[PDB]
């Protein structure tokens, strides 16, 4: 007559590595992006080949200059690099990432993508299903900018290439039922979004892993959801509201 | 007494499941006009008794501040007042106790 | 110790047909280790069966017990993990479908009696499940009339033949 | 813990035979399976009827079109290219259509040769009813010859079964003379008959009004019911006995809890006894010449 | 479901007693005009 | 047996249960609200019309005196009860002390209610206000009132 | 306007209402999302997302309580009277009534016009089919009146009988077994045009249609349907039809110095399930119920 | 007992006594070690006498799977679809050849109980009895305790 209950833990990740101790941790990334790229107003409206060149063109003239200074440093880090066969590789490596992701795939996207975008393409879809599909690229892909880091801090640089695209996706979100909740089936809708590519260069091998991706404030709306949402007020306590 | 057997789980089942032993389903809930937080009838509502007690709460703690010490008990009637209104004039001869926030809709 | 009533949340199923009908939701939650009785527990379950969420909440609200309260808050949260999580747009729409009381984990103590005697004081701990499907609430099954009574006897006699020969 | 490995083994297969039952898994057909021979089975099946079957005949009755699109279908997804033996499958639809009309025309010549007072509906629903789906799938499921047709799903849709059924049947017509054909149609067939009512074959609306034409063919003038005896009027379990008398004399009698059931059923039987299909009639004679 | 109810539930403040003095006035006319059953259609004694 | 006969026991006793309802007599004269079974409730409203008959009926009287010392172990209320709550009522006569009941108590679970006498500083409590007389039935019955009332 | 028989008239005007309503629901492309607030008092704040000419008040009810399914019959739309079972538009606020409220006024209105409605389907179906019948209009008489009229045309040949308590109870039968089973209020802003194209048949109805129209410059009436019966009315209604517990038709009034043909006008009371009375108070209504009132001037 | 175990009637699977005798065995897979002294009976029985048994009915198809095991069983399936595994572990060839000979004899039905042995299908022939039989008929059929 005289036991009590065990098991006492937690559920919390504390810190605890380097709390004495001489074993580092060898990230393979860095936390968000280095450079926020700002996409022209106009870019809807010209989106052909070319147009007319705007006044004062120093400023697109020094971000050419750095983007060269960029190819120059990380080729000579690592030689044997083209830059013209680039947007075709990052068009493939998201395709096939796509398409793992399709799957349930994951030993695969781990090395596929970095460790940023990872949890927010696996966290609010885990539970669901996706037909995702690829039919029909329309503008091709080009590089906008190429930049590169020089953070000291365990001798690990990086190089954020931010690479448009724009072509046609099908997205289908089902439910874990197996009933539909956000897209349509077979829909060729069209939308464009700005894809980085990071790629760890003092890595003695090096994987060109997609970075993360960039929203523009002018892109237009989503799709609306095919049920409804409801939006509570606060929980109003035994006081006043005055709203 | 000692029994001398041993009861079964079918006459445990008829003793305890026996509809005179179950919760009955009441058919008194409702709802309130004011605020609505499911009340009963017959019965208050817990959202304004609660408003009204913290309100008689912090009344009762404002005349303690003015009355001091205990022993006290004017000879005189009282009046709670709140952010600015101006005492009227019946209003002479009662005690006057103003708050620190707005009248609310509830009192008049 | 075994758990296996947290984990049917995550059975996912195929996508449908355009030819196929809705199919309502299942929520499973429940709690553990809960300083209760499993047959007032039980009694409650009773109480509460097949009937409407708001309904269990408003009779569980005026209802004098212990676990009356804790029943309540776990029929909150398992509907606010249904409209989060469980992709559920109704609040109102939906009725518990299976709940039950179980057993928990008991140690044990001593009661002192009246000479050199003592008891077992074993800590009686229970659990309770709840299970929460959307859609209306089923209407209860109507008791059958003399016409039901009527038919079935004659279907009785009309189906009895000869025996014990050929 | 205790030593041993047998009574573990023994107890680890009780929980796998628990688990495949409490679990069942979806049948797979007899063709998937290790022990399976096709020629064998066609040989065996062959030579269980008591006949002389052919194996090209077999081979091409015990196919059909679903299969073979199935197949060109698969080779043509994959990229396999067999044009070889796709090509000269032969579908079975000529030799099953043969069949089917050698068998109608085979139930039609019997039951003219054995009911001569069987009118020309009551033979036409008897041959539909002989040649129905249920019969025929009954037939081939209790023949083993589902697990030989080879066509696409497991459960087998009825129209595809009774196809391949009148298929071997046709086979079996073009190989061996038309008696042995005919003999075996008859002891697959007319054996089902056995203790069935007539009507149940049949499912009339108004017997009465069938019953009242046959007599006007027999120069008859109308018939008139008349309760014979009856016990319980008022009481919730009645019944009666109505006998139709036909210029003063009784032909039939029915039973019934009221009277129109009563007159239905006394009309039916009039209705069986004037075509010769009763309950005292010739039993087929399933004998040889 | 249905829930319980009475006469004075779904009243106002002014309808009560009306409802009260009608009623009263008319069990008392009743009982009086029941008063006089031997002018009526009495049964042969 | 008890046919015709109230005087509910709380204490062990009828002297402990005197002191009981004096003390909750005396809460009620101070606070003006007290939350407490119905039964404890009941009794100190029936025994506070009778203090405040008394107190009506006049101040000089030995008789009231010595019965509002006796309830009032506080000495203070005296003068209040002769001075507010007396000159208060000098146009009613017992219609006073609303009782209200509450649901239950967060310990024990028991029936309990909050009476108050009228007027009152505080605010008042949510009185259970009956329909509007603007509702189907009661439009029905004004019109069946004016019809009577027409044709009389 | 031909001779047709008293079934094909009732089937081509629910199937040209089916196909109107298709239309009406086929208009829209995708699902336009909606923010509809609610300036109530029991819950303040509450902001919902809805979609367009798609979701109904009732579905917005059902995101709160049943409590607030339970006890609704009219909505408030910007200051205008709404059903419980019609689809919004644009953006707005939206606002829950009761019987039991502060000025039930729009309520009882809409209450009114249903039994009224419900009065009218029931009796259009309880006459002899050599017996041509007409449904002349619905006035909207006031609370204080003692029961709702609809003026019914029957036929010349009865301008002499008069109904005795027999088809009154049938009347009342009728009506309860209707009530019994669990139909809408299925209404749509139908176009005039297309509303007065449907009928074609009894001039009354033409007439109200015309009447009804004339006073908004938009030509758009109010069209409601009782599972398979299409009858014009003013306002919005009720949202199911077992809110009604005790119905009982009074008796009839003739009018003859108004117009050359002899026309009928019955009455009938009715209480909701929420605000039901005793027995007495039933037949002292029952009884006042069965004089004569109107309030066409 | 009968009230623990399902019972079933007695029937043919499709009448073959009434048109012609079909055999109602199809195959036999056999499965006998290659080493081992518990399918000895098995291995001799293959050796001399499933020739025999083979060409004594073209219907049966034997197959020999020849599996390492320890336990030597058949498997028996029938037209219906019953499949009846037994194990012949240790058994003489005269056991093993009865076994198949009983096997071979025998039908898919189920070894339950019987259940009444006699089964016909048309058991009335003279009219089945009724209680309104052996009473002879009065006159217009008048009841008793009547007047007409
Ligand atoms: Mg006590
Ligand atoms: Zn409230």
């Amino acid at each position: 007559t005289e036991k009590e209950f065990m098991q006492h833990a937690r559920k919390a990740g504390l810190v605890i590595p380097p709390e004495k101790s001489d074993r580092s941790i060898h990230l393979a990334c860095t936390a968000g992006i280095f450079d926020a790229y700002v996409p022209p107003e106009g870019d809807a409206r010209i989106s052909s080949l070319s147009k007319e060149g705007l006044i004062e063109r120093t400023e697109r003239m020094k971000k050419t200059m750095a983007s060269q200074v960029s190819i120059r440093r990380i080729k000579d880090y690592d030689a044997n690099f083209k830059i013209k066969d680039f947007p075709e590789k990052a068009k493939d490596i998201f395709i096939e990432a796509h398409l793992c992701l399709n799957n349930s795939d994951h030993d695969r996207l781990h090395t596929l993508v970095t460790e940023h975008c990872f949890p927010d393409m696996t966290w609010d879809i885990k539970y669901k299903t996706v037909r995702w599909s690829f039919v029909e690229s329309l503008e091709p892909s080009h590089v906008v900018q190429v930049r590169c880091s020089s953070m000291m801090n365990q001798g690990n640089v990086y190089g954020q290439i931010t690479v448009r695209m724009h072509t046609r996706q099908t997205l289908a979100i089902y439910d874990r039922f197996g009933r539909l909740m956000y897209g349509q089936e077979d829909v060729p809708k069209d939308v464009l979004e700005y894809v980085v590519f990071e790629k760890q260069l003092t890595n003695p091998y090096g994987s060109w892993r997609m970075h993360t991706k960039i929203v523009p404030p002018w892109a237009p709306p989503k799709q609306p959801i095919l049920k409804t949402v409801m939006i509570p007020g606060p929980q109003l306590k035994p006081e006043e509201e005055y709203e | 007494a000692a029994p001398k057997n041993r009861r079964t789980i079918e006459v445990n089942r008829c003793r305890r499941r026996n509809p005179q032993k179950l919760i009955k389903v009441k058919n008194n809930i409702d709802v309130c006009p004011e605020c609505g937080h499911l009340k009963q009838k017959h019965v208050l509502c817990a959202y304004c008794y609660e408003k009204v007690c913290k309100e008689t709460a912090e009344i009762r703690r404002q005349i303690g501040k003015q009355e001091g010490g205990p022993f006290k008990a004017p000879t005189i009637e009282t009046v709670v007042l709140y952010t600015g209104e101006t005492p009227s004039e019946q209003d002479q001869g009662k005690r006057i106790i103003e708050r620190d926030r707005k009248r609310p809709s509830w009192f008049t | 110790i075994s758990r296996k009533w947290e984990k049917k949340n995550k059975i996912v199923y195929p996508p449908q047909l355009p030819g196929e009908p809705r199919r309502p939701a299942e929520i499973y939650h429940c709690r553990r280790q809960i300083k209760y009785s499993k047959d007032k527990m039980w009694y409650l379950a009773k109480l509460i069966r097949g009937m409407s969420i708001d309904q269990a909440l408003a009779q569980l609200e005026f209802n004098d017990k212990k676990g009356a309260k804790i029943i309540k808050e776990v029929l909150l949260e398992a509907q606010d993990m249904a409209v989060r999580d469980h992709n559920v747009e109704f609040r109102s729409n939906l009725y518990i479908a299976e709940s039950t009381s179980g057993r928990g984990q008991c140690l044990k103590r001593i009661r002192y009696h009246g000479r050199g005697r003592f008891g077992i004081m074993e800590k009686v701990y229970c659990h309770y499940f709840v299970k929460l499907v959307e859609g209306p609430p089923p209407p209860p099954e109507p008791p059958k009339t003399a016409v039901a009574h009527a038919k079935e006897y004659i279907q009785q006699l009309r189906s009895r033949t000869i025996v014990h020969t050929l | 813990v205790k030593k041993g490995f047998r009574a573990a083994f023994r107890f680890q297969k009780e929980l796998e035979r628990q688990r495949l039952l409490r679990c069942p898994p979806p049948p797979v057909r007899r063709s998937e399976k290790p022990n399976w021979d096709y020629h064998a089975e066609i040989q065996a099946f062959g030579h269980r009827l008591q006949e002389n079957f052919s194996l090209d005949l077999l081979k091409t009755a015990f196919v059909n079109s679903c299969y073979i699109k199935s197949e060109e279908a698969k080779r043509q997804q994959l990229g396999i290219e067999k044009e070889a033996v796709l090509l000269n499958l032969k579908s079975n639809q000529e030799l099953s259509e043969q069949g089917t009309s050698f068998s109608q025309t085979c139930l039609t010549q019997f039951l003219e040769d054995e009911y001569p007072d069987m009118p020309t509906e009551g033979i036409k629903n008897l041959v539909d009813f002989l040649t129905g789906e249920e019969v025929v799938c009954h037939v081939a499921r209790n023949l083993a010859v589902e697990q030989l047709t080879l066509s696409e799903e497991f459960p087998v849709p009825p129209a595809v079964l009774q196809q391949t059924f009148f298929a071997v049947i046709g086979a079996l017509l073009q190989s061996s003379g038309p008696e042995r054909t005919a003999l075996f149609i008859r002891d697959f067939l007319i054996t089902q008959m056995t203790g069935k009512e007539l009507f149940e074959m049949w499912k009339i609306i108004n017997p009465m009004g069938l019953l009242v034409e046959e007599l006007k063919k027999r120069n008859v003038s109308a018939p008139e019911s008349r309760l014979t005896r009856q016990s319980g009027g008022t009481t919730a379990l009645p019944l009666y006995f109505v006998g139709l008398y036909c210029d003063k004399k009784l032909i039939a009698e029915g039973p019934g809890e009221t009277v129109l059931v009563a007159e239905e059923e006394a009309a039916r039987v009039a209705l069986r006894k004037l075509y010769g299909f009763t309950e005292n009639r010739r039993p087929w004679n399933y004998s040889k010449p | 479901g249905k829930s319980g109810t009475w006469w004075d539930e779904h009243l106002s403040e002014e309808n009560v007693p009306f409802i009260k003095q009608l009623v009263s006035d008319e069990d008392k006319a009743q009982l009086a005009s029941k008063l006089c059953p031997l002018k009526d259609e009495p049964w042969p004694i | 047996i008890s046919h015709g006969r109230v005087f509910r026991r709380m204490g062990l006793g009828p002297e402990s249960r005197i002191h009981l309802l004096r003390n909750l007599l005396t809460g009620l004269v101070r606070h003006e609200r007290i939350e407490a079974p119905w039964a404890r409730v009941d009794e100190m409203r029936g025994y506070a019309e009778k203090l405040i008959d008394y107190g009506k009926l006049g101040d000089t009287n030995e008789r009231a005196m010595r019965m509002a010392d006796f309830w009032l172990t506080e000495k203070d209320l005296i003068p209040k009860l002769f001075q507010v709550l007396a000159p208060r009522y000098k146009d009613q006569t017992g219609g006073y002390t609303r009782m209200l009941q509450i649901p239950n108590r967060s310990l024990d679970r028991a029936k309990m209610a909050v009476i108050e006498y009228k007027g009152n500083c505080l605010p008042p409590l949510p009185l259970p206000r009956r329909d509007s007389h603007l509702t189907l039935l009661n439009q029905l019955l004004q019109g069946l009132r004016q019809d009577l009332r027409q044709s009389q | 306007a031909s001779q047709l028989s008293p079934t094909e008239l009732t089937e081509m005007r629910n199937d040209l209402f089916n196909k109107e309503k298709a239309r009406q629901l086929s208009l829209t492309p995708r699902t336009e999302k909606i923010e509809v607030k609610h300036v109530g008092k029991t819950d303040p704040g509450t902001v919902f997302v809805m979609n367009k000419n798609i979701s109904t008040p009732y579905s917005c009810a059902m995101h709160l309580s049943e409590w607030y399914c339970r006890k609704s019959i009219l909505a408030l739309v910007d200051g205008q009277p709404w059903d419980m079972y019609k689809p919004l538009t644009k953006s707005c606020e939206i606002k829950f009534l009761t019987f039991k409220d502060c000025d039930p006024g729009e309520v009882n209105k809409a209450y009114w016009r249903s039994c009224a409605m419900m009065m009218g389907c029931v009796i259009e179906r309880a006459f002899k089919d050599e017996y041509m019948v007409n449904l002349v209009r619905a006035p909207e008489v006031p609370v204080i009146s003692g029961a709702f009229c609809y003026d019914v045309v029957l036929d010349s040949k009865l301008d002499e009988w008069m109904p005795t308590k027999e088809n009154l109870r049938s009347f009342t039968k009728d009506a309860h077994a209707l009530i019994y089973k669990d139909l809408p209020f299925e209404t749509l802003e139908v176009e005039a045009k297309v509303a007065l194209e449907i009928f074609q048949h009894s001039k009354y109805k033409v007439d109200f249609i015309e009447e009804k129209a004339s006073q908004n410059p938009e030509r758009i009436v109010k069209l409601h349907r009782i599972g398979d019966f299409i009858d014009v009315s003013e306002g919005p209604l009720i949202p199911r039809t077992s809110i009604c517990f005790q119905y009982e038709v009074s008796a009839v009034h003739n009018l003859q110095p108004t117009q050359p043909s002899l026309i009928r006008r019955f009455q009938g009371v009715s209480l909701p399930v929420h605000l039901r009375a005793h027995f007495t108070i039933w037949d002292k209504l029952l009884e006042r119920s069965r004089k004569m009132v109107t309030e066409d001037q | 007992t009968a009230r623990g175990t399902p019972s079933r009637f007695l029937a043919s699977v499709l009448h073959n006594g009434l048109g012609r005798y079909v055999q109602q065995l199809q195959r036999l897979s056999f499965s006998v070690s290659r080493d081992g002294a518990s399918s000895r009976g098995a291995r001799e029985f293959v050796e001399r006498e499933v020739i025999d048994f083979a060409r004594r009915n073209p219907g049966v198809v034997i197959y020999v799977n020849s599996r390492p095991c320890c336990v030597p069983r058949v498997v028996a399936e029938y037209l219906n679809g019953a499949v009846r595994e037994e194990s012949i572990h240790c058994k003489s060839v005269e056991e093993i050849s009865t076994l198949v000979q009983k096997l071979a004899d025998q039908s898919g039905l189920d070894v339950i109980r019987i259940r009444k042995p006699f089964h016909t299908d048309n058991p009335s022939i003279q009219g089945q009895w009724h209680p309104f039989t052996n009473k002879p008929t009065t006159f217009r059929g008048l009841r008793p305790r009547e007047v007409q």
